[PDB]
């Protein structure tokens, strides 16, 4: 059976950087047969709204235990809106259930951390897709984290691509890893 | 399920006066998630629509967040975790003039109110 | 239960820019538990056969009402085939169905309009993935237009990273979006 | 019903270039309701442990049989471990199935071939995602070679990009198309 | 299901005819999608191959396509929804020498025919 | 017996400076195990970071055995029936620098083992 767990539409600014809620991350894991597609996108909210080119690189972790409950540890963590989505709606079920572990990056085939580097586009509506105005997200796929058994890392990235100021509304990302075993 | 007392209402304010916007909710038993409200502005001032001004989650207050309204917006009851999300915005002037919106999630209730001041 | 819409293999030329036929679009949305799954490509014809550094970006919308079914009034529209795929075969079953509207972008989650920017190959093969024959094609999740409830828009950019004139044979693009509830 | 084919975790030296083993590839193939997703990663050993910018480009090529059975002739092969992974477990199992076609790239859509040129990072998570140390894979579907009848070709180009010499410890990197109907 | 009569057939003709090409279909009560139609050239002439020269779709005729059969292109019958797509090519040229291939579609029928000349 | 394994999986091995260290790496296959066999070799040396690095591969019938360096032309599979459960080598020659944990890793389809042997190296 599949089943996805997710921040809910229209989330809460759920993205602390240096304990200050500052990226509003929706965040959408869902697993069908075998693999997990994280379906991802984030808005900056104060002093991070806009990003400049000689913004520093960060990451955002989320920590989950062996069950597949998210952590209070990560840059995104159970402090926040998130649970299950019930197919037929748009609630999330805050719940715990033996099947959460399914959305996590099998810890066999992920033995040691694996990464995604993908391009990210910033304002693109609004910019009109112009090519100096993407930085690059890279998802990290278990790295080690305190006392964490899975972790998914977005690490936004060259920022000095840049032009200029942007408003940091990133484009819908998309990943896949293979999904952890009942 | 989670639900807000009067979804939607218009406040009269003269400049100056200190504007009480309430945000009284209900939860049901089902909603086990963590507590998480934010208020939000939609100003009549600019295109601007839904900036955000004052937050709690994690049972902490975060209110850096609008410029105009710094040192002047904070939330007026003592235990908020009870159901009063109610904030009010002091020392009001003409660029407060605008749709103020609380929105009120405990997984998996969802609830929100509008306000025009 | 999982749905697929799409314009069946060998698809007619089917894509409009300024009320004339000259993009031959391949697209396929496949919705399984909760994602959809947009896998695309596109084969110019006529004029648009060759492009050409200096090309005008464009937008290919697809316009949707509330129950999933593809509208006449948009760049790629009901007067070409365009329908449920069986599982079992490659036909194009034009019967709506109320499952149909699964495939749409869930409403609230896409509330305002999302977008992806992704890298577009064209004639790849032929010239081995040279650098400078990559365009870029934008994915935009509803972005509000005419009546329709839906909306999902191709829009090709940036030509002018073309070392020269290149065959519009673009690569196989995949994008995901949140599917909508029943 | 969805399945999935793979090389299982921790994969053999199963990529061969002029007859010797020297690519390490994780290679999995799921089909779900219509589409199939390939999840892929890989890394160098031996002479390919280390790329330069200098190296030259080269493909691996898988080769299918009619029945979706991996063939002994292309650069990954079945001569090495490769199989149906069991909903469940992590194992490889070998024992062919009627069900595997549906994992092979539908050979009307794919008439004639399609590829997707991709950005692929090497060592990411080391070099922390620098611009000038990602190279390119294509994703080749249905290239004829020798007498397969569906084919995968992995091909890494553009080295040239890379500032110096990269461990070539690969992305996971993700591919999507239509699948073949039973 | 979709059906076009004789989906094989060679013609013959010399400089300066008019040549005439068959493509009469039959519909089924399954096929409900919108009437697509599509004539394409593979010329003997040279490299490339399956051009489209003219086609029908949404109950609007589009013809130029092919810059070497600009003009000399049109379809025959002034009733193509009840099966006849059938086209003329006017002051043939031996350039024209080569395989005119006819895709009809409505969904789900699809159906095409070949014709040396 | 009842699916693919190796007989003791864990072992220390002590040898001096020039001997021979032979690492025996025998395993038993069932019915079910129906895949391609396919034997690898990896040195995790204790002298430097780096761990579970190549030394010697059996698969499609032939042995590559190219892969690390030092190694070169010292290590060999010892018996001429492998394909019936026999994937022990031999390290000729020990070097001081040889000391590390060698793993052996056998896979038949769906089959798989693994041993280590810890090996060290006197004067
Ligand atoms: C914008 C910013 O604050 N960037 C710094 C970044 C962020 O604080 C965190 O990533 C937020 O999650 O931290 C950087 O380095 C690190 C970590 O790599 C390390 O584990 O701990 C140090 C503290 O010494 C710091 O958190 C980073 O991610 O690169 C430095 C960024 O400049
Ligand atoms: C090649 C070309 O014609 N490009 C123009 C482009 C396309 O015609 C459309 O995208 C086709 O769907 O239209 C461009 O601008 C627009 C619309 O975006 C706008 O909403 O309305 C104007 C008319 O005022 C025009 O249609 C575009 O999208 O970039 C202009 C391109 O030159
Ligand atoms: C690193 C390397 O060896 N590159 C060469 C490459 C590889 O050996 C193959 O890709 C191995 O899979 O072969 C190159 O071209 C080809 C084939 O495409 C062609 O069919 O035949 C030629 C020889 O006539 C050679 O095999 C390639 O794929 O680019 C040449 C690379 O330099």
């Amino acid at each position: 059976a599949p089943i996805t767990l997710w921040t809910g539409p229209g989330p809460s600014i759920n993205g602390f950087i240096n304990d200050t809620p500052v990226i509003r991350c929706f965040i959408c894991l869902t697993r069908d047969s075998n693999l997990v597609t994280v379906n991802a996108s984030f808005v900056g909210e104060g002093g991070y709204r806009i990003v400049s080119p000689t913004q520093s690189q960060f990451s955002l972790i989320m920590e989950f235990d062996q069950f597949g409950q998210l952590m209070s540890t990560g840059n995104i963590n159970s402090t926040t809106t998130w649970g299950e989505k019930p197919w037929g709606n748009n609630t999330v079920q805050p719940r715990p259930s033996h099947t959460w572990k399914l959305c996590m990056p099998n810890r066999e085939v992920y033995s040691t951390p694996a990464a995604t580097i993908s391009r990210c586009g910033l304002d693109s509506i609004a910019v009109d897709g112009a090519p100096s105005r993407s930085i690059d997200c890279m998802l990290i796929i278990n790295k080690p984290k305190g006392v964490a058994t899975y972790t998914l890392t977005f690490r936004f990235l060259n920022f000095n691509r840049l032009s200029g100021g942007t408003l940091f509304k990133t484009d819908v990302l998309t990943f896949t890893y293979v999904g952890e075993n009942q | 399920s989670l639900s807000i007392t009067t979804p939607e209402e218009m406040i009269e304010k003269a400049k100056g006066e200190t504007a009480y916007l309430p945000c009284k909710f209900t939860l049901s038993p089902e909603d086990q998630g963590p507590l998480d409200i934010e208020w939000l502005i939609s100003p009549a001032d600019n295109q601007k629509v839904d900036q955000v001004i004052i937050l709690y989650s994690g049972d902490k207050i975060y209110d850096d967040y609008y410029p105009d309204l710094k040192g002047r917006v904070h939330f007026t009851s003592n235990d908020l975790k009870s159901g009063d999300a109610s904030i009010n915005v002091t020392n009001l002037q003409l660029s407060d003039i605008g749709t103020y919106q609380c929105k009120v999630k405990k997984a998996p209730g969802v609830a929100n109110k509008k306000i025009h001041l």
